[PDB]
């Protein structure tokens, strides 16, 4: 049921044709400019300022979090009974 | 040993358009047909002027022979000067009025010039192929310019040549690029690229100074509502 719902949502997301549009009321970086988008946005709040492009900043290698891994599993009933005894 | 004073040449060309005439068939007056055709372009009943060089040669104007020889010898350059003088004549006729919007490029230009509002700025921002929207063509009838296909050789490169022949093959009409327009993603600026010849290379990175200094990495996307095409 998860797979069917996810695939139907994704294939219903797509739209056919294109165009380009101006958001009147939002300023651009360059002077006297309005914001410009190049996909058929449903509503102005769906706009994202192309944050999907921008590469994320990383911490240096000395200061990243780290886990410690123990190989941990739910063993069979036979092994669990022997270990309990 | 070259002449590049374009203003004097423009003065000569405008004097030709002002002073060529033909008498009316009833004798009632004079027709000034070239400036009538210029006003037809100004009111957008027309798209091209066809100029006869022999009329320039036989006009009653000083330096007429020199102007005709210069047109014939460097025709690819004098087309620009004719377009500039006709544009100045159109603005002198039109005054503070506006020419009618008829197509999407006209609508884009009329909307965007007043968005820019809301001559140095105009001429720096827009290329002249986009500012001027009409055609100029030349003709000759004197037998000095009559040649065959066989005779057109290295002395004729850049010159005006006339000939007569039979058509073997012809293609159908296609759209040809004249000016491309690109818009930036991040900073919403525009780039205008005129095209000459049978090839062009599109630019990739945005040239606007604020975008470059901020290192915003905005791509350029081409737009065909602002771009110019020709048959
Ligand atoms: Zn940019």
């Amino acid at each position: 049921e998860n797979h069917v719902v996810k695939e139907t949502q994704k294939r219903k997301s797509f739209s056919r044709f294109g165009g380009s549009y101006t958001i009147k009321g939002l300023k651009g970086i360059s002077a006297n400019s309005s914001q410009v988008v190049f996909k058929p946005i449903q509503n102005v709040e769906k706009h994202n300022f192309l944050d999907d492009r921008k590469a994320k900043k990383r911490a240096p290698r000395n200061r990243r979090p780290f886990e410690i891994d123990t190989n941990s599993h739910f063993a069979s009933s036979e092994v669990r009974g022997m270990l309990r005894d | 040993t070259y002449n590049t004073d374009w203003a004097a040449e423009k003065t000569k060309i405008r004097s030709f358009f002002d002073e060529y005439y033909v008498d009316n068939e009833d004798g009632s007056g004079k027709a000034f047909p070239y400036r009538d055709q210029v006003f037809e372009i100004a009111r957008r009943d027309k798209q091209a002027i066809v100029v006869n060089v022999d009329h320039i040669k036989e006009s009653d104007i000083p330096d007429a022979l020199e102007l005709s020889e210069a047109i014939t010898s460097n025709t690819k350059r004098y087309e620009v000067l004719f377009k500039d003088t006709i544009s100045d004549m159109i603005q002198d006729y039109l005054g503070d009025k506006q020419a009618p919007v008829i197509d999407a490029l006209d609508a884009y230009m009329f909307q965007r010039l007043h968005m820019d509002r809301n001559l140095q700025d105009k001429r720096k921002k827009y290329p002249p192929q986009l500012l001027q929207r009409f055609e100029v063509y030349f003709t000759t009838d004197d037998a000095a310019h009559e040649t065959c296909v066989r005779n057109i050789k290295a002395t004729e490169i850049g010159h005006l040549v006339s000939m007569k022949g039979v058509v073997i093959r012809a293609t159908e009409v296609k759209p040809c690029v004249e000016v491309m327009t690109y818009t930036c993603d991040t900073c919403a600026a525009e780039v205008y690229q005129p095209v000459k010849g049978m090839q062009f290379t599109p630019p990739v990175n945005c040239p606007n100074k604020e975008c470059v200094e901020a290192k915003a990495n905005g791509r350029l996307h081409m737009q065909l509502r602002g771009s110019k095409f020709v048959k």
